[PDB]
């Protein structure tokens, strides 16, 4: 379908594959156990 | 001898070179990113060489004749982009 090919080309040109690969490669912040035997947890709503 | 009507797809041929206006796949990449370049190519195959006329202002409508003094906007068939 010409329309489908056109839309796919538009999206491919808009978003490069390398940008997606890099964003996926971006790492997270693991929860960490600390002294007193309790975990400190990064906030869901304030981070990646 | 078709007469041009707002809505047709036209074939603009260069008088000197004999080649046809088209939206080239390659782009100069001067931060346009989502845009192409307009040039000339020999082959009429494909929808790159074809351009659709659209009215400029509200007075002109789709399906009426093209006048000499009227303004128009050309849309590439392949790249759905305007001459800019």
């Amino acid at each position: 379908k010409g329309e489908a090919i056109r839309i796919r080309s538009i999206l491919r040109s808009l978003i490069p594959l390398g940008d997606l690969v890099g964003v996926i490669s971006i790492a997270f912040q693991m929860p960490t156990i600390a002294k007193d035997g309790n975990v400190v947890e990064p906030d869901m709503s304030a981070g990646f | 001898h078709r007469t041009l009507l707002y809505g047709h797809a036209i074939l603009l041929r260069h008088s000197y070179s004999g080649m046809y206006l088209c939206c080239l796949s390659t782009s100069r990449s001067s931060t346009d990113k989502l845009a192409f370049d307009v040039g000339l190519q020999e082959d009429t195959t494909g929808e790159a060489c074809w351009w659709t006329i659209h009215p400029a202002s509200k007075q002109r409508s789709e399906g009426e004749k093209v006048r000499v003094g009227d303004d128009l906007i050309l849309v590439s068939v392949s790249s759905e982009r305007y001459l800019h």
